[PDB]
């Protein structure tokens, strides 16, 4: 199998900031 | 969208708890996990992650009845449901539970406990 992810990102409402892991 | 697996998942949640090693990133207070035009709504998220590798965590979450709703781009709506929610970039294998019920454009995976063989 073939791995292929993407850069998660986490998003909060609260401050309106995405942080990637 | 073109390719929604193929974009960055977003994971809009009110309460981003990080642990400092990085080990566990708590979401909780309604949580709208968004990938293109898909549509996740759960209230209790878990991303596990060792720290380090970056890309594959493990899109653990349930609570609130978990939606899965995508915008009609091929003209035929999305719909899904259930108790429990798992999406992987790896393990690519929907892991529903309590009340699954998923159809991607016309069909899916339905019923309850997904389980496979």
């Amino acid at each position: 199998g073939s791995k292929k992810p993407v850069p998660i990102i986490y998003c909060n409402r609260r401050t309106g900031k995405c942080q990637r892991m | 969208v073109t390719g929604d697996t193929d974009q960055p998942i977003h994971i809009e949640s009110d309460q981003q708890s990080l642990d400092m090693q990085g080990n566990v990133v708590t979401f909780t207070g309604n949580v709208i996990v968004t990938q293109g035009t898909i549509k996740i709504n759960a209230d209790k998220v878990v991303v596990t992650r060792p720290g380090g590798e970056q890309g594959k965590e493990v899109i653990d979450g349930y609570g609130k009845p978990a939606t899965f709703y995508q915008m009609q781009d091929n003209g035929k709506p999305v719909e899904g449901h259930a108790s429990q929610m798992h999406y992987e970039l790896a393990k690519d294998f929907v892991v529903l539970t309590g009340n699954a019920y998923l159809q991607q454009v016309d069909s899916n995976i339905k019923g309850d406990k997904i389980t496979y063989l």
